[PDB]
């Protein structure tokens, strides 16, 4: 009743089954922060925030219209008081 | 492939000049805070002070300004990403379990879809078995559906 | 998708915006205020500045790493509660369809 040849349906694009990683070569970035390494060892320590990131810089992160001219003049002022 | 490989070199050197901009910026707020602390009331000091805030605000404008540009390669952020790294950490941990429910759901699907072919591939052979005369259509059906 | 070049210039002007009120607020307090404690608030604003601009580098360092990992992981979420919603749609259809059987 409801088969019609002129109904042709398409596979859906892309195909969960195939390796949707490698599909579009999305391999570079999922293997730099891969949970685990090629032989299952741990790469790096994981962490939650961006506080590692700053590191590096100098500093103790323990815990995580307008006239300029004018206004340096006023600090100035106030500092040498 | 050229343009894609110059696209990316571009946004790259962009992207490094500005981090190293903001480098010197945060460098200079540092050593402005040293000298705010350190003080000594000297008029020296107070020019100094004064060259420090002017450098620190074209600093600012010339960041701001080179940053708005239409044409620079500058032109996502979730706000969950922002509260995740409050908590002064590494960030490797959110990724992490986040694309491990990522593969456990891309598993449930390969499963699920491994387990709907083999129910519609037994469900299309028993049909033919039992019924021969409908055989026809549900070949046609493999055909509609694949 | 949020531009980060309008990210940095609403930043900046939060930051001009603040550091405004701040020299305004300096202006009309009172001089009977030790300089002390005034030095000690521009040093916390300048402090609170560059964290702010700091959060900034670091969101620019993720853009020059960065998208594909994003884009992978968007992708499959999308996927996931799509999946989820039709499984959720079979069941409403179900319970509907319980009272014409």
């Amino acid at each position: 009743y409801y088969v019609d040849p002129e109904t042709t349906y398409t596979y859906q694009q892309p195909n969960p089954l195939q390796d949707l990683i490698s599909v579009y070569g999305l391999d570079d970035i999922s293997r730099q922060v891969a949970r685990t390494n090629l032989d299952g060892t741990k790469a790096v320590k994981l962490r939650k925030s961006y506080k590692n990131q700053i590191a590096d810089l100098s500093g103790k992160f323990s815990t995580i219209n307008f006239d300029w001219d004018l206004c340096s003049s006023v600090l100035s002022q106030f500092e040498r008081s | 492939m050229n343009g894609n490989s110059t696209n990316n070199e571009q946004l790259q050197q962009e992207l490094a000049t500005t981090q190293d901009q903001v480098a010197s910026i945060i460098e200079s707020f540092v050593e402005l805070g040293v000298s705010i602390y350190d003080f000594p009331g000297t008029p020296e000091a107070t020019k100094g002070m004064i060259t420090n805030l002017q450098r620190n605000v074209d600093r600012l404008y010339k960041l701001n300004v080179r940053s708005n540009d239409p044409q620079s390669s500058l032109s996502d952020i979730p706000l969950e990403v922002v509260q995740y790294i409050e908590d002064g950490r590494n960030p490797d941990i959110y990724t992490r379990e986040f694309v491990e429910a990522i593969r456990r759901s891309n598993q449930y699907q390969r499963g699920k879809m491994h387990g709907l072919k083999q129910l519609r591939d037994s469900l299309a052979d028993k049909i033919v078995d039992e019924f021969p005369e409908l055989k026809e259509p549900v070949e046609d059906i493999i055909k509609r559906t694949s | 998708q949020v531009s980060l070049a309008l990210v940095i210039r609403n930043l900046t002007v939060f930051t001009m915006k603040e550091l405004a009120q701040y020299m305004k607020t300096n202006v009309h307090t009172q001089a009977n205020e030790p300089n002390s404690a005034k030095k000690i608030r521009f040093l916390q604003l300048i402090i609170f500045l560059r964290t702010q601009f700091l959060k900034l580098y670091v969101l620019v360092k993720w853009t020059r790493t960065i998208h594909v990992l994003i884009d992978l992981l968007n992708w499959f979420r999308t996927t996931n509660m799509n999946v989820n919603n039709c499984i959720w749609a079979l069941k409403s259809s179900l319970n509907s369809m319980t009272n014409a059987k």
